[PDB]
């Protein structure tokens, strides 16, 4: 003997979750197939809409059955209003149109499988609890990751900072597209025109002498590298923009892992933040931004609605998923032709997920700093 | 994906004692099947 | 034997778990255990999910692994020596206190 | 020392750490005082103390904040001078350099 | 031993009938998997 062995172990923490909780689910019959339809209703003035009714008021087919559209134009809309001489012959001739929206669900699993020698005579005798304790936290995990993705995939709303219009347009070579405090408030607008009603309600303020008041604001979900950036943000007078949110505690609730607001944003951090790595531009000269492999790494700033994300349970009860686990302890459970001993063992995780995305206007808009 | 071998038509089976899955092609279950020098396919 | 050994457990997702019991959806063995990594980048995640099947079977195996960690203790230690006639004869009587 | 090289760390040690030993002080009814966030108490040799003390934050203002500015809304920490974004300044005498 | 064959990097499959134990090579399992005579390794 050389040294002393200490029991207790070193097991690292379990991700807090950030993304599920925000989901609502919708039941999926058994016995019927593996997709959910929906239909999406679009206004009349709507640009979508488009439709084969459209005879002009005085006169003929036009192809355009949604009057002036949304143009908001006052040099438009007078000549495309519906005007109607005495005779009432024929007129606008409005159609309308519905969306298809398609729902599928897919399916994923896991497994792993432990010898009775690996149980039986190893140093440590609780590497079963050890185990399940990882596999069922992965789970866990992996599971984040597969809403995430998805949410981040599909948002109606992408601002680009500068003038950038994709990912490989991004780059810290030159003037960095950065996030600026004109850029977040434009997507607040964007956003101030319908779906994402306002999450919270406005701060009136408290007595204290510090404290503060923020309006209501929408959560935008945001990795831990570009928080710097919003804390040294200037506004438009010099002063900050990034509101700490010990200077509104005391008045209003908060929410789970919050840093602070910008205009009608209040940030959060999730600590597991999907990033679209070294998809940039070609770091010739980096002037020493974090974002670097390959290329530039281009980071996300999410602003989830409460309508834009339906995850689909198969028989999940009220669940966005169930882990369907199966353990084949060694032993007479395990004896078979293969294996006339039983030293094998089994542990397997399968689960069922699906995402809708319906009305999509959440907002991802992208940065590349730190 | 296991769908795309059985979809190709290629079968498969499990690999108990160490590893995954071997998949079983046309040509190799005929070699496989084979007892001299004159029972497995042409090609070979 | 003046020496304390430990023993951390790492997530199963972290780059650290580099494990050989790795079988991919295709029933091959692979080489990264820790399936999907810890990189967060969703150019590459999207592709090692683990994807199964109607028909199901030996896919999507994964590894578990853990750390050591070791600590040391030493020895320390310090003395001072007087003679008789350097207390009796000194000036301050309390100087042993 | 800077501001985004002092947060620099609170952000990376936010992202593993121990919590944030001490919580969030909100607003006191006083008429001089300030609101500091959850700090992790950080040690620091009195020889740096100017400089935290005429230090400024990315706004051009003043980043240290005096302890008496927070006395009434929270609880003192032993040693305590002041607090700096994500952390309560310690004076240690004995601090090794 | 059945240890040999896994520390020589080789998977082994199972024989219901009649032969107990077959041990699959990734040559073999590779010459197994094909459909006619475009799959097979030059070697062959």
């Amino acid at each position: 003997r050389l040294d002393y062995y200490y029991k207790k172990a070193l097991v690292d923490a379990a991700k807090e979750m950030y993304f599920g909780q925000l989901a609502e689910v919708t039941n999926m019959p058994k016995n019927m197939g593996k997709q959910i339809k929906l239909y999406h209703y679009v206004p009349l003035l709507d640009d979508r809409n488009v439709n084969d009714q459209g005879i002009d008021a005085a006169g003929a087919t036009i192809a355009n059955g949604n009057l002036y559209g949304s143009s908001k134009d006052i040099g438009t809309i007078p000549s495309k209003l519906p005007a109607l001489t005495e005779n009432g012959g024929r007129v606008n001739r409005v159609g309308f149109t519905r969306i298809q929206l398609i729902g599928s669900i897919k399916k994923f699993g896991f497994f792993y499988e432990w010898t009775q020698e690996a149980m039986d005579f190893d140093t440590d005798e609780e590497l079963d609890s050890h185990l399940i304790q990882e596999a069922v936290k992965g789970a866990n995990e992996i599971t984040e990751d597969q809403l995430q993705i998805d949410l981040l995939n599909g948002a109606g709303v992408v601002r680009y900072p500068g003038a950038a219009t994709s990912n490989a347009d991004m780059t810290g070579e030159g003037t960095a597209t950065v996030v600026t405090y004109e850029g977040l408030v434009k997507m607040g607008i964007t956003l101030n025109d319908n779906l994402c009603p306002m999450q919270t309600k406005l701060i009136a303020g408290s007595l204290m002498t510090d404290t503060r008041t923020i309006q209501g604001a929408r959560a935008l979900y945001i990795g831990s590298e570009l928080e710097l950036q919003l804390r040294k943000m200037k506004d438009p007078f010099d002063n900050a923009a990034f509101i700490p949110v010990q200077q509104y505690a005391d008045a209003g609730n908060l929410l789970k892992g919050e840093i602070g607001s910008i205009a009608s944003f209040r940030v959060i951090v999730v600590p597991k933040m999907l990033k679209w790595a070294g998809a940039g531009a070609t770091v010739t000269t980096n002037p020493g931004y974090y974002a670097t492999s390959g290329k530039y790494d281009v980071f996300p700033m999410l602003c989830v609605g409460s309508g834009s994300f339906t995850t689909i349970g198969f028989q999940t009860d009220g669940k966005t998923v169930k882990f369907t686990t199966y353990t084949k302890k060694p032993g007479i459970e395990t004896v078979s032709y293969a294996d006339p001993y039983g030293e094998m063992g089994l542990t397997s995780i399968k689960w069922y997920y699906g995402s809708l995305i319906l009305r999509p206007e959440w907002i991802a808009l992208f940065k590349t700093v730190a | 994906d296991v769908d795309a071998i059985l979809a190709d038509g290629k079968q498969a089976v499990a690999v108990k004692h160490g590893g995954g899955l071997v998949v079983v092609g046309e040509l190799g279950a005929q070699v496989l099947a084979a007892k001299d020098v004159s029972e497995l396919p042409d090609g070979v």
